[PDB]
């Protein structure tokens, strides 16, 4: 599954959050990284991020937990269905299809609000037939 | 009315941002306006954060179901 090189890239990634070098990542370490990227998280966002990765419950992330997260095969890990169920929220027919225009509205104007450039790539890769109706079950497979 | 809509969009948006970031010439890299020259150490932290944000959006979607 994991190369010796993948684990090494992951260890270098872990080092960039573990500034003090104690071998754990605290919520305050993660907030410093995120603000360096121009993000402005709140303490609760950072806690939500940490709680999804922390496996023992201490409120900090060590390298085994970080590696477990980074190596979780987010593809077959029952994730395909939750993204389908997500797409089905906006499929008002059962069509398995969603208009490119409807998709751009939902993607640009709700949730995380993507850029128009980003919604171009998404629509372009996902409209296999190029007529303005994407079938999301094929797009799901492509992301995984 | 239907709190499932924001969580649904966010799950898709995070899943795609996580997928697109594997291509290092994706337009998704243009969103960090506040960084002058995107270096490779930015990209390693950005991919960790995006993975972390996808797992949170997964969680909040399941919670609204
Ligand atoms: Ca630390
Ligand atoms: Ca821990």
């Amino acid at each position: 599954q994991l190369t010796e090189e993948q684990i090494a890239e992951f260890k270098e990634a872990f080092s960039l959050f573990d500034k003090d070098g104690d071998g754990t990542i605290t919520t305050k370490e993660l907030g410093t990284v995120m603000r360096s990227l121009g993000q402005n998280p709140t303490e609760a966002e950072l806690q939500d991020m940490i709680n999804e990765v922390d496996a023992d419950g201490n409120g900090t992330i060590d390298f085994p937990e970080f590696l477990t997260m980074m190596a979780r095969k987010m593809k077959d890990t029952d994730s395909e269905e939750e993204i389908r169920e997500a797409f089905r929220v906006f499929d008002k027919d059962g069509n398995g299809y969603i208009s490119a225009a409807e998709l751009r509205h939902v993607m640009t104007n709700l949730g995380e609000k993507l850029t128009d450039e980003e919604v171009d790539e998404m629509i372009r890769e996902a409209d296999i037939d190029g007529d303005g109706q994407v079938n999301y079950e094929g797009f799901v497979q492509m992301m995984t | 009315f239907n709190r499932q809509i924001p969580a649904a969009a966010s799950l898709i948006q995070t899943a795609w941002r996580c997928y697109a970031a594997e291509n290092p010439d994706s337009s998704t890299w243009k969103i960090y306006i506040r960084i002058s020259q995107l270096r490779e150490h930015h990209r390693a932290t950005i991919k960790v954060i995006r993975r972390m944000q996808y797992f949170v959006a997964k969680k909040k979607f399941q919670q609204a179901r």
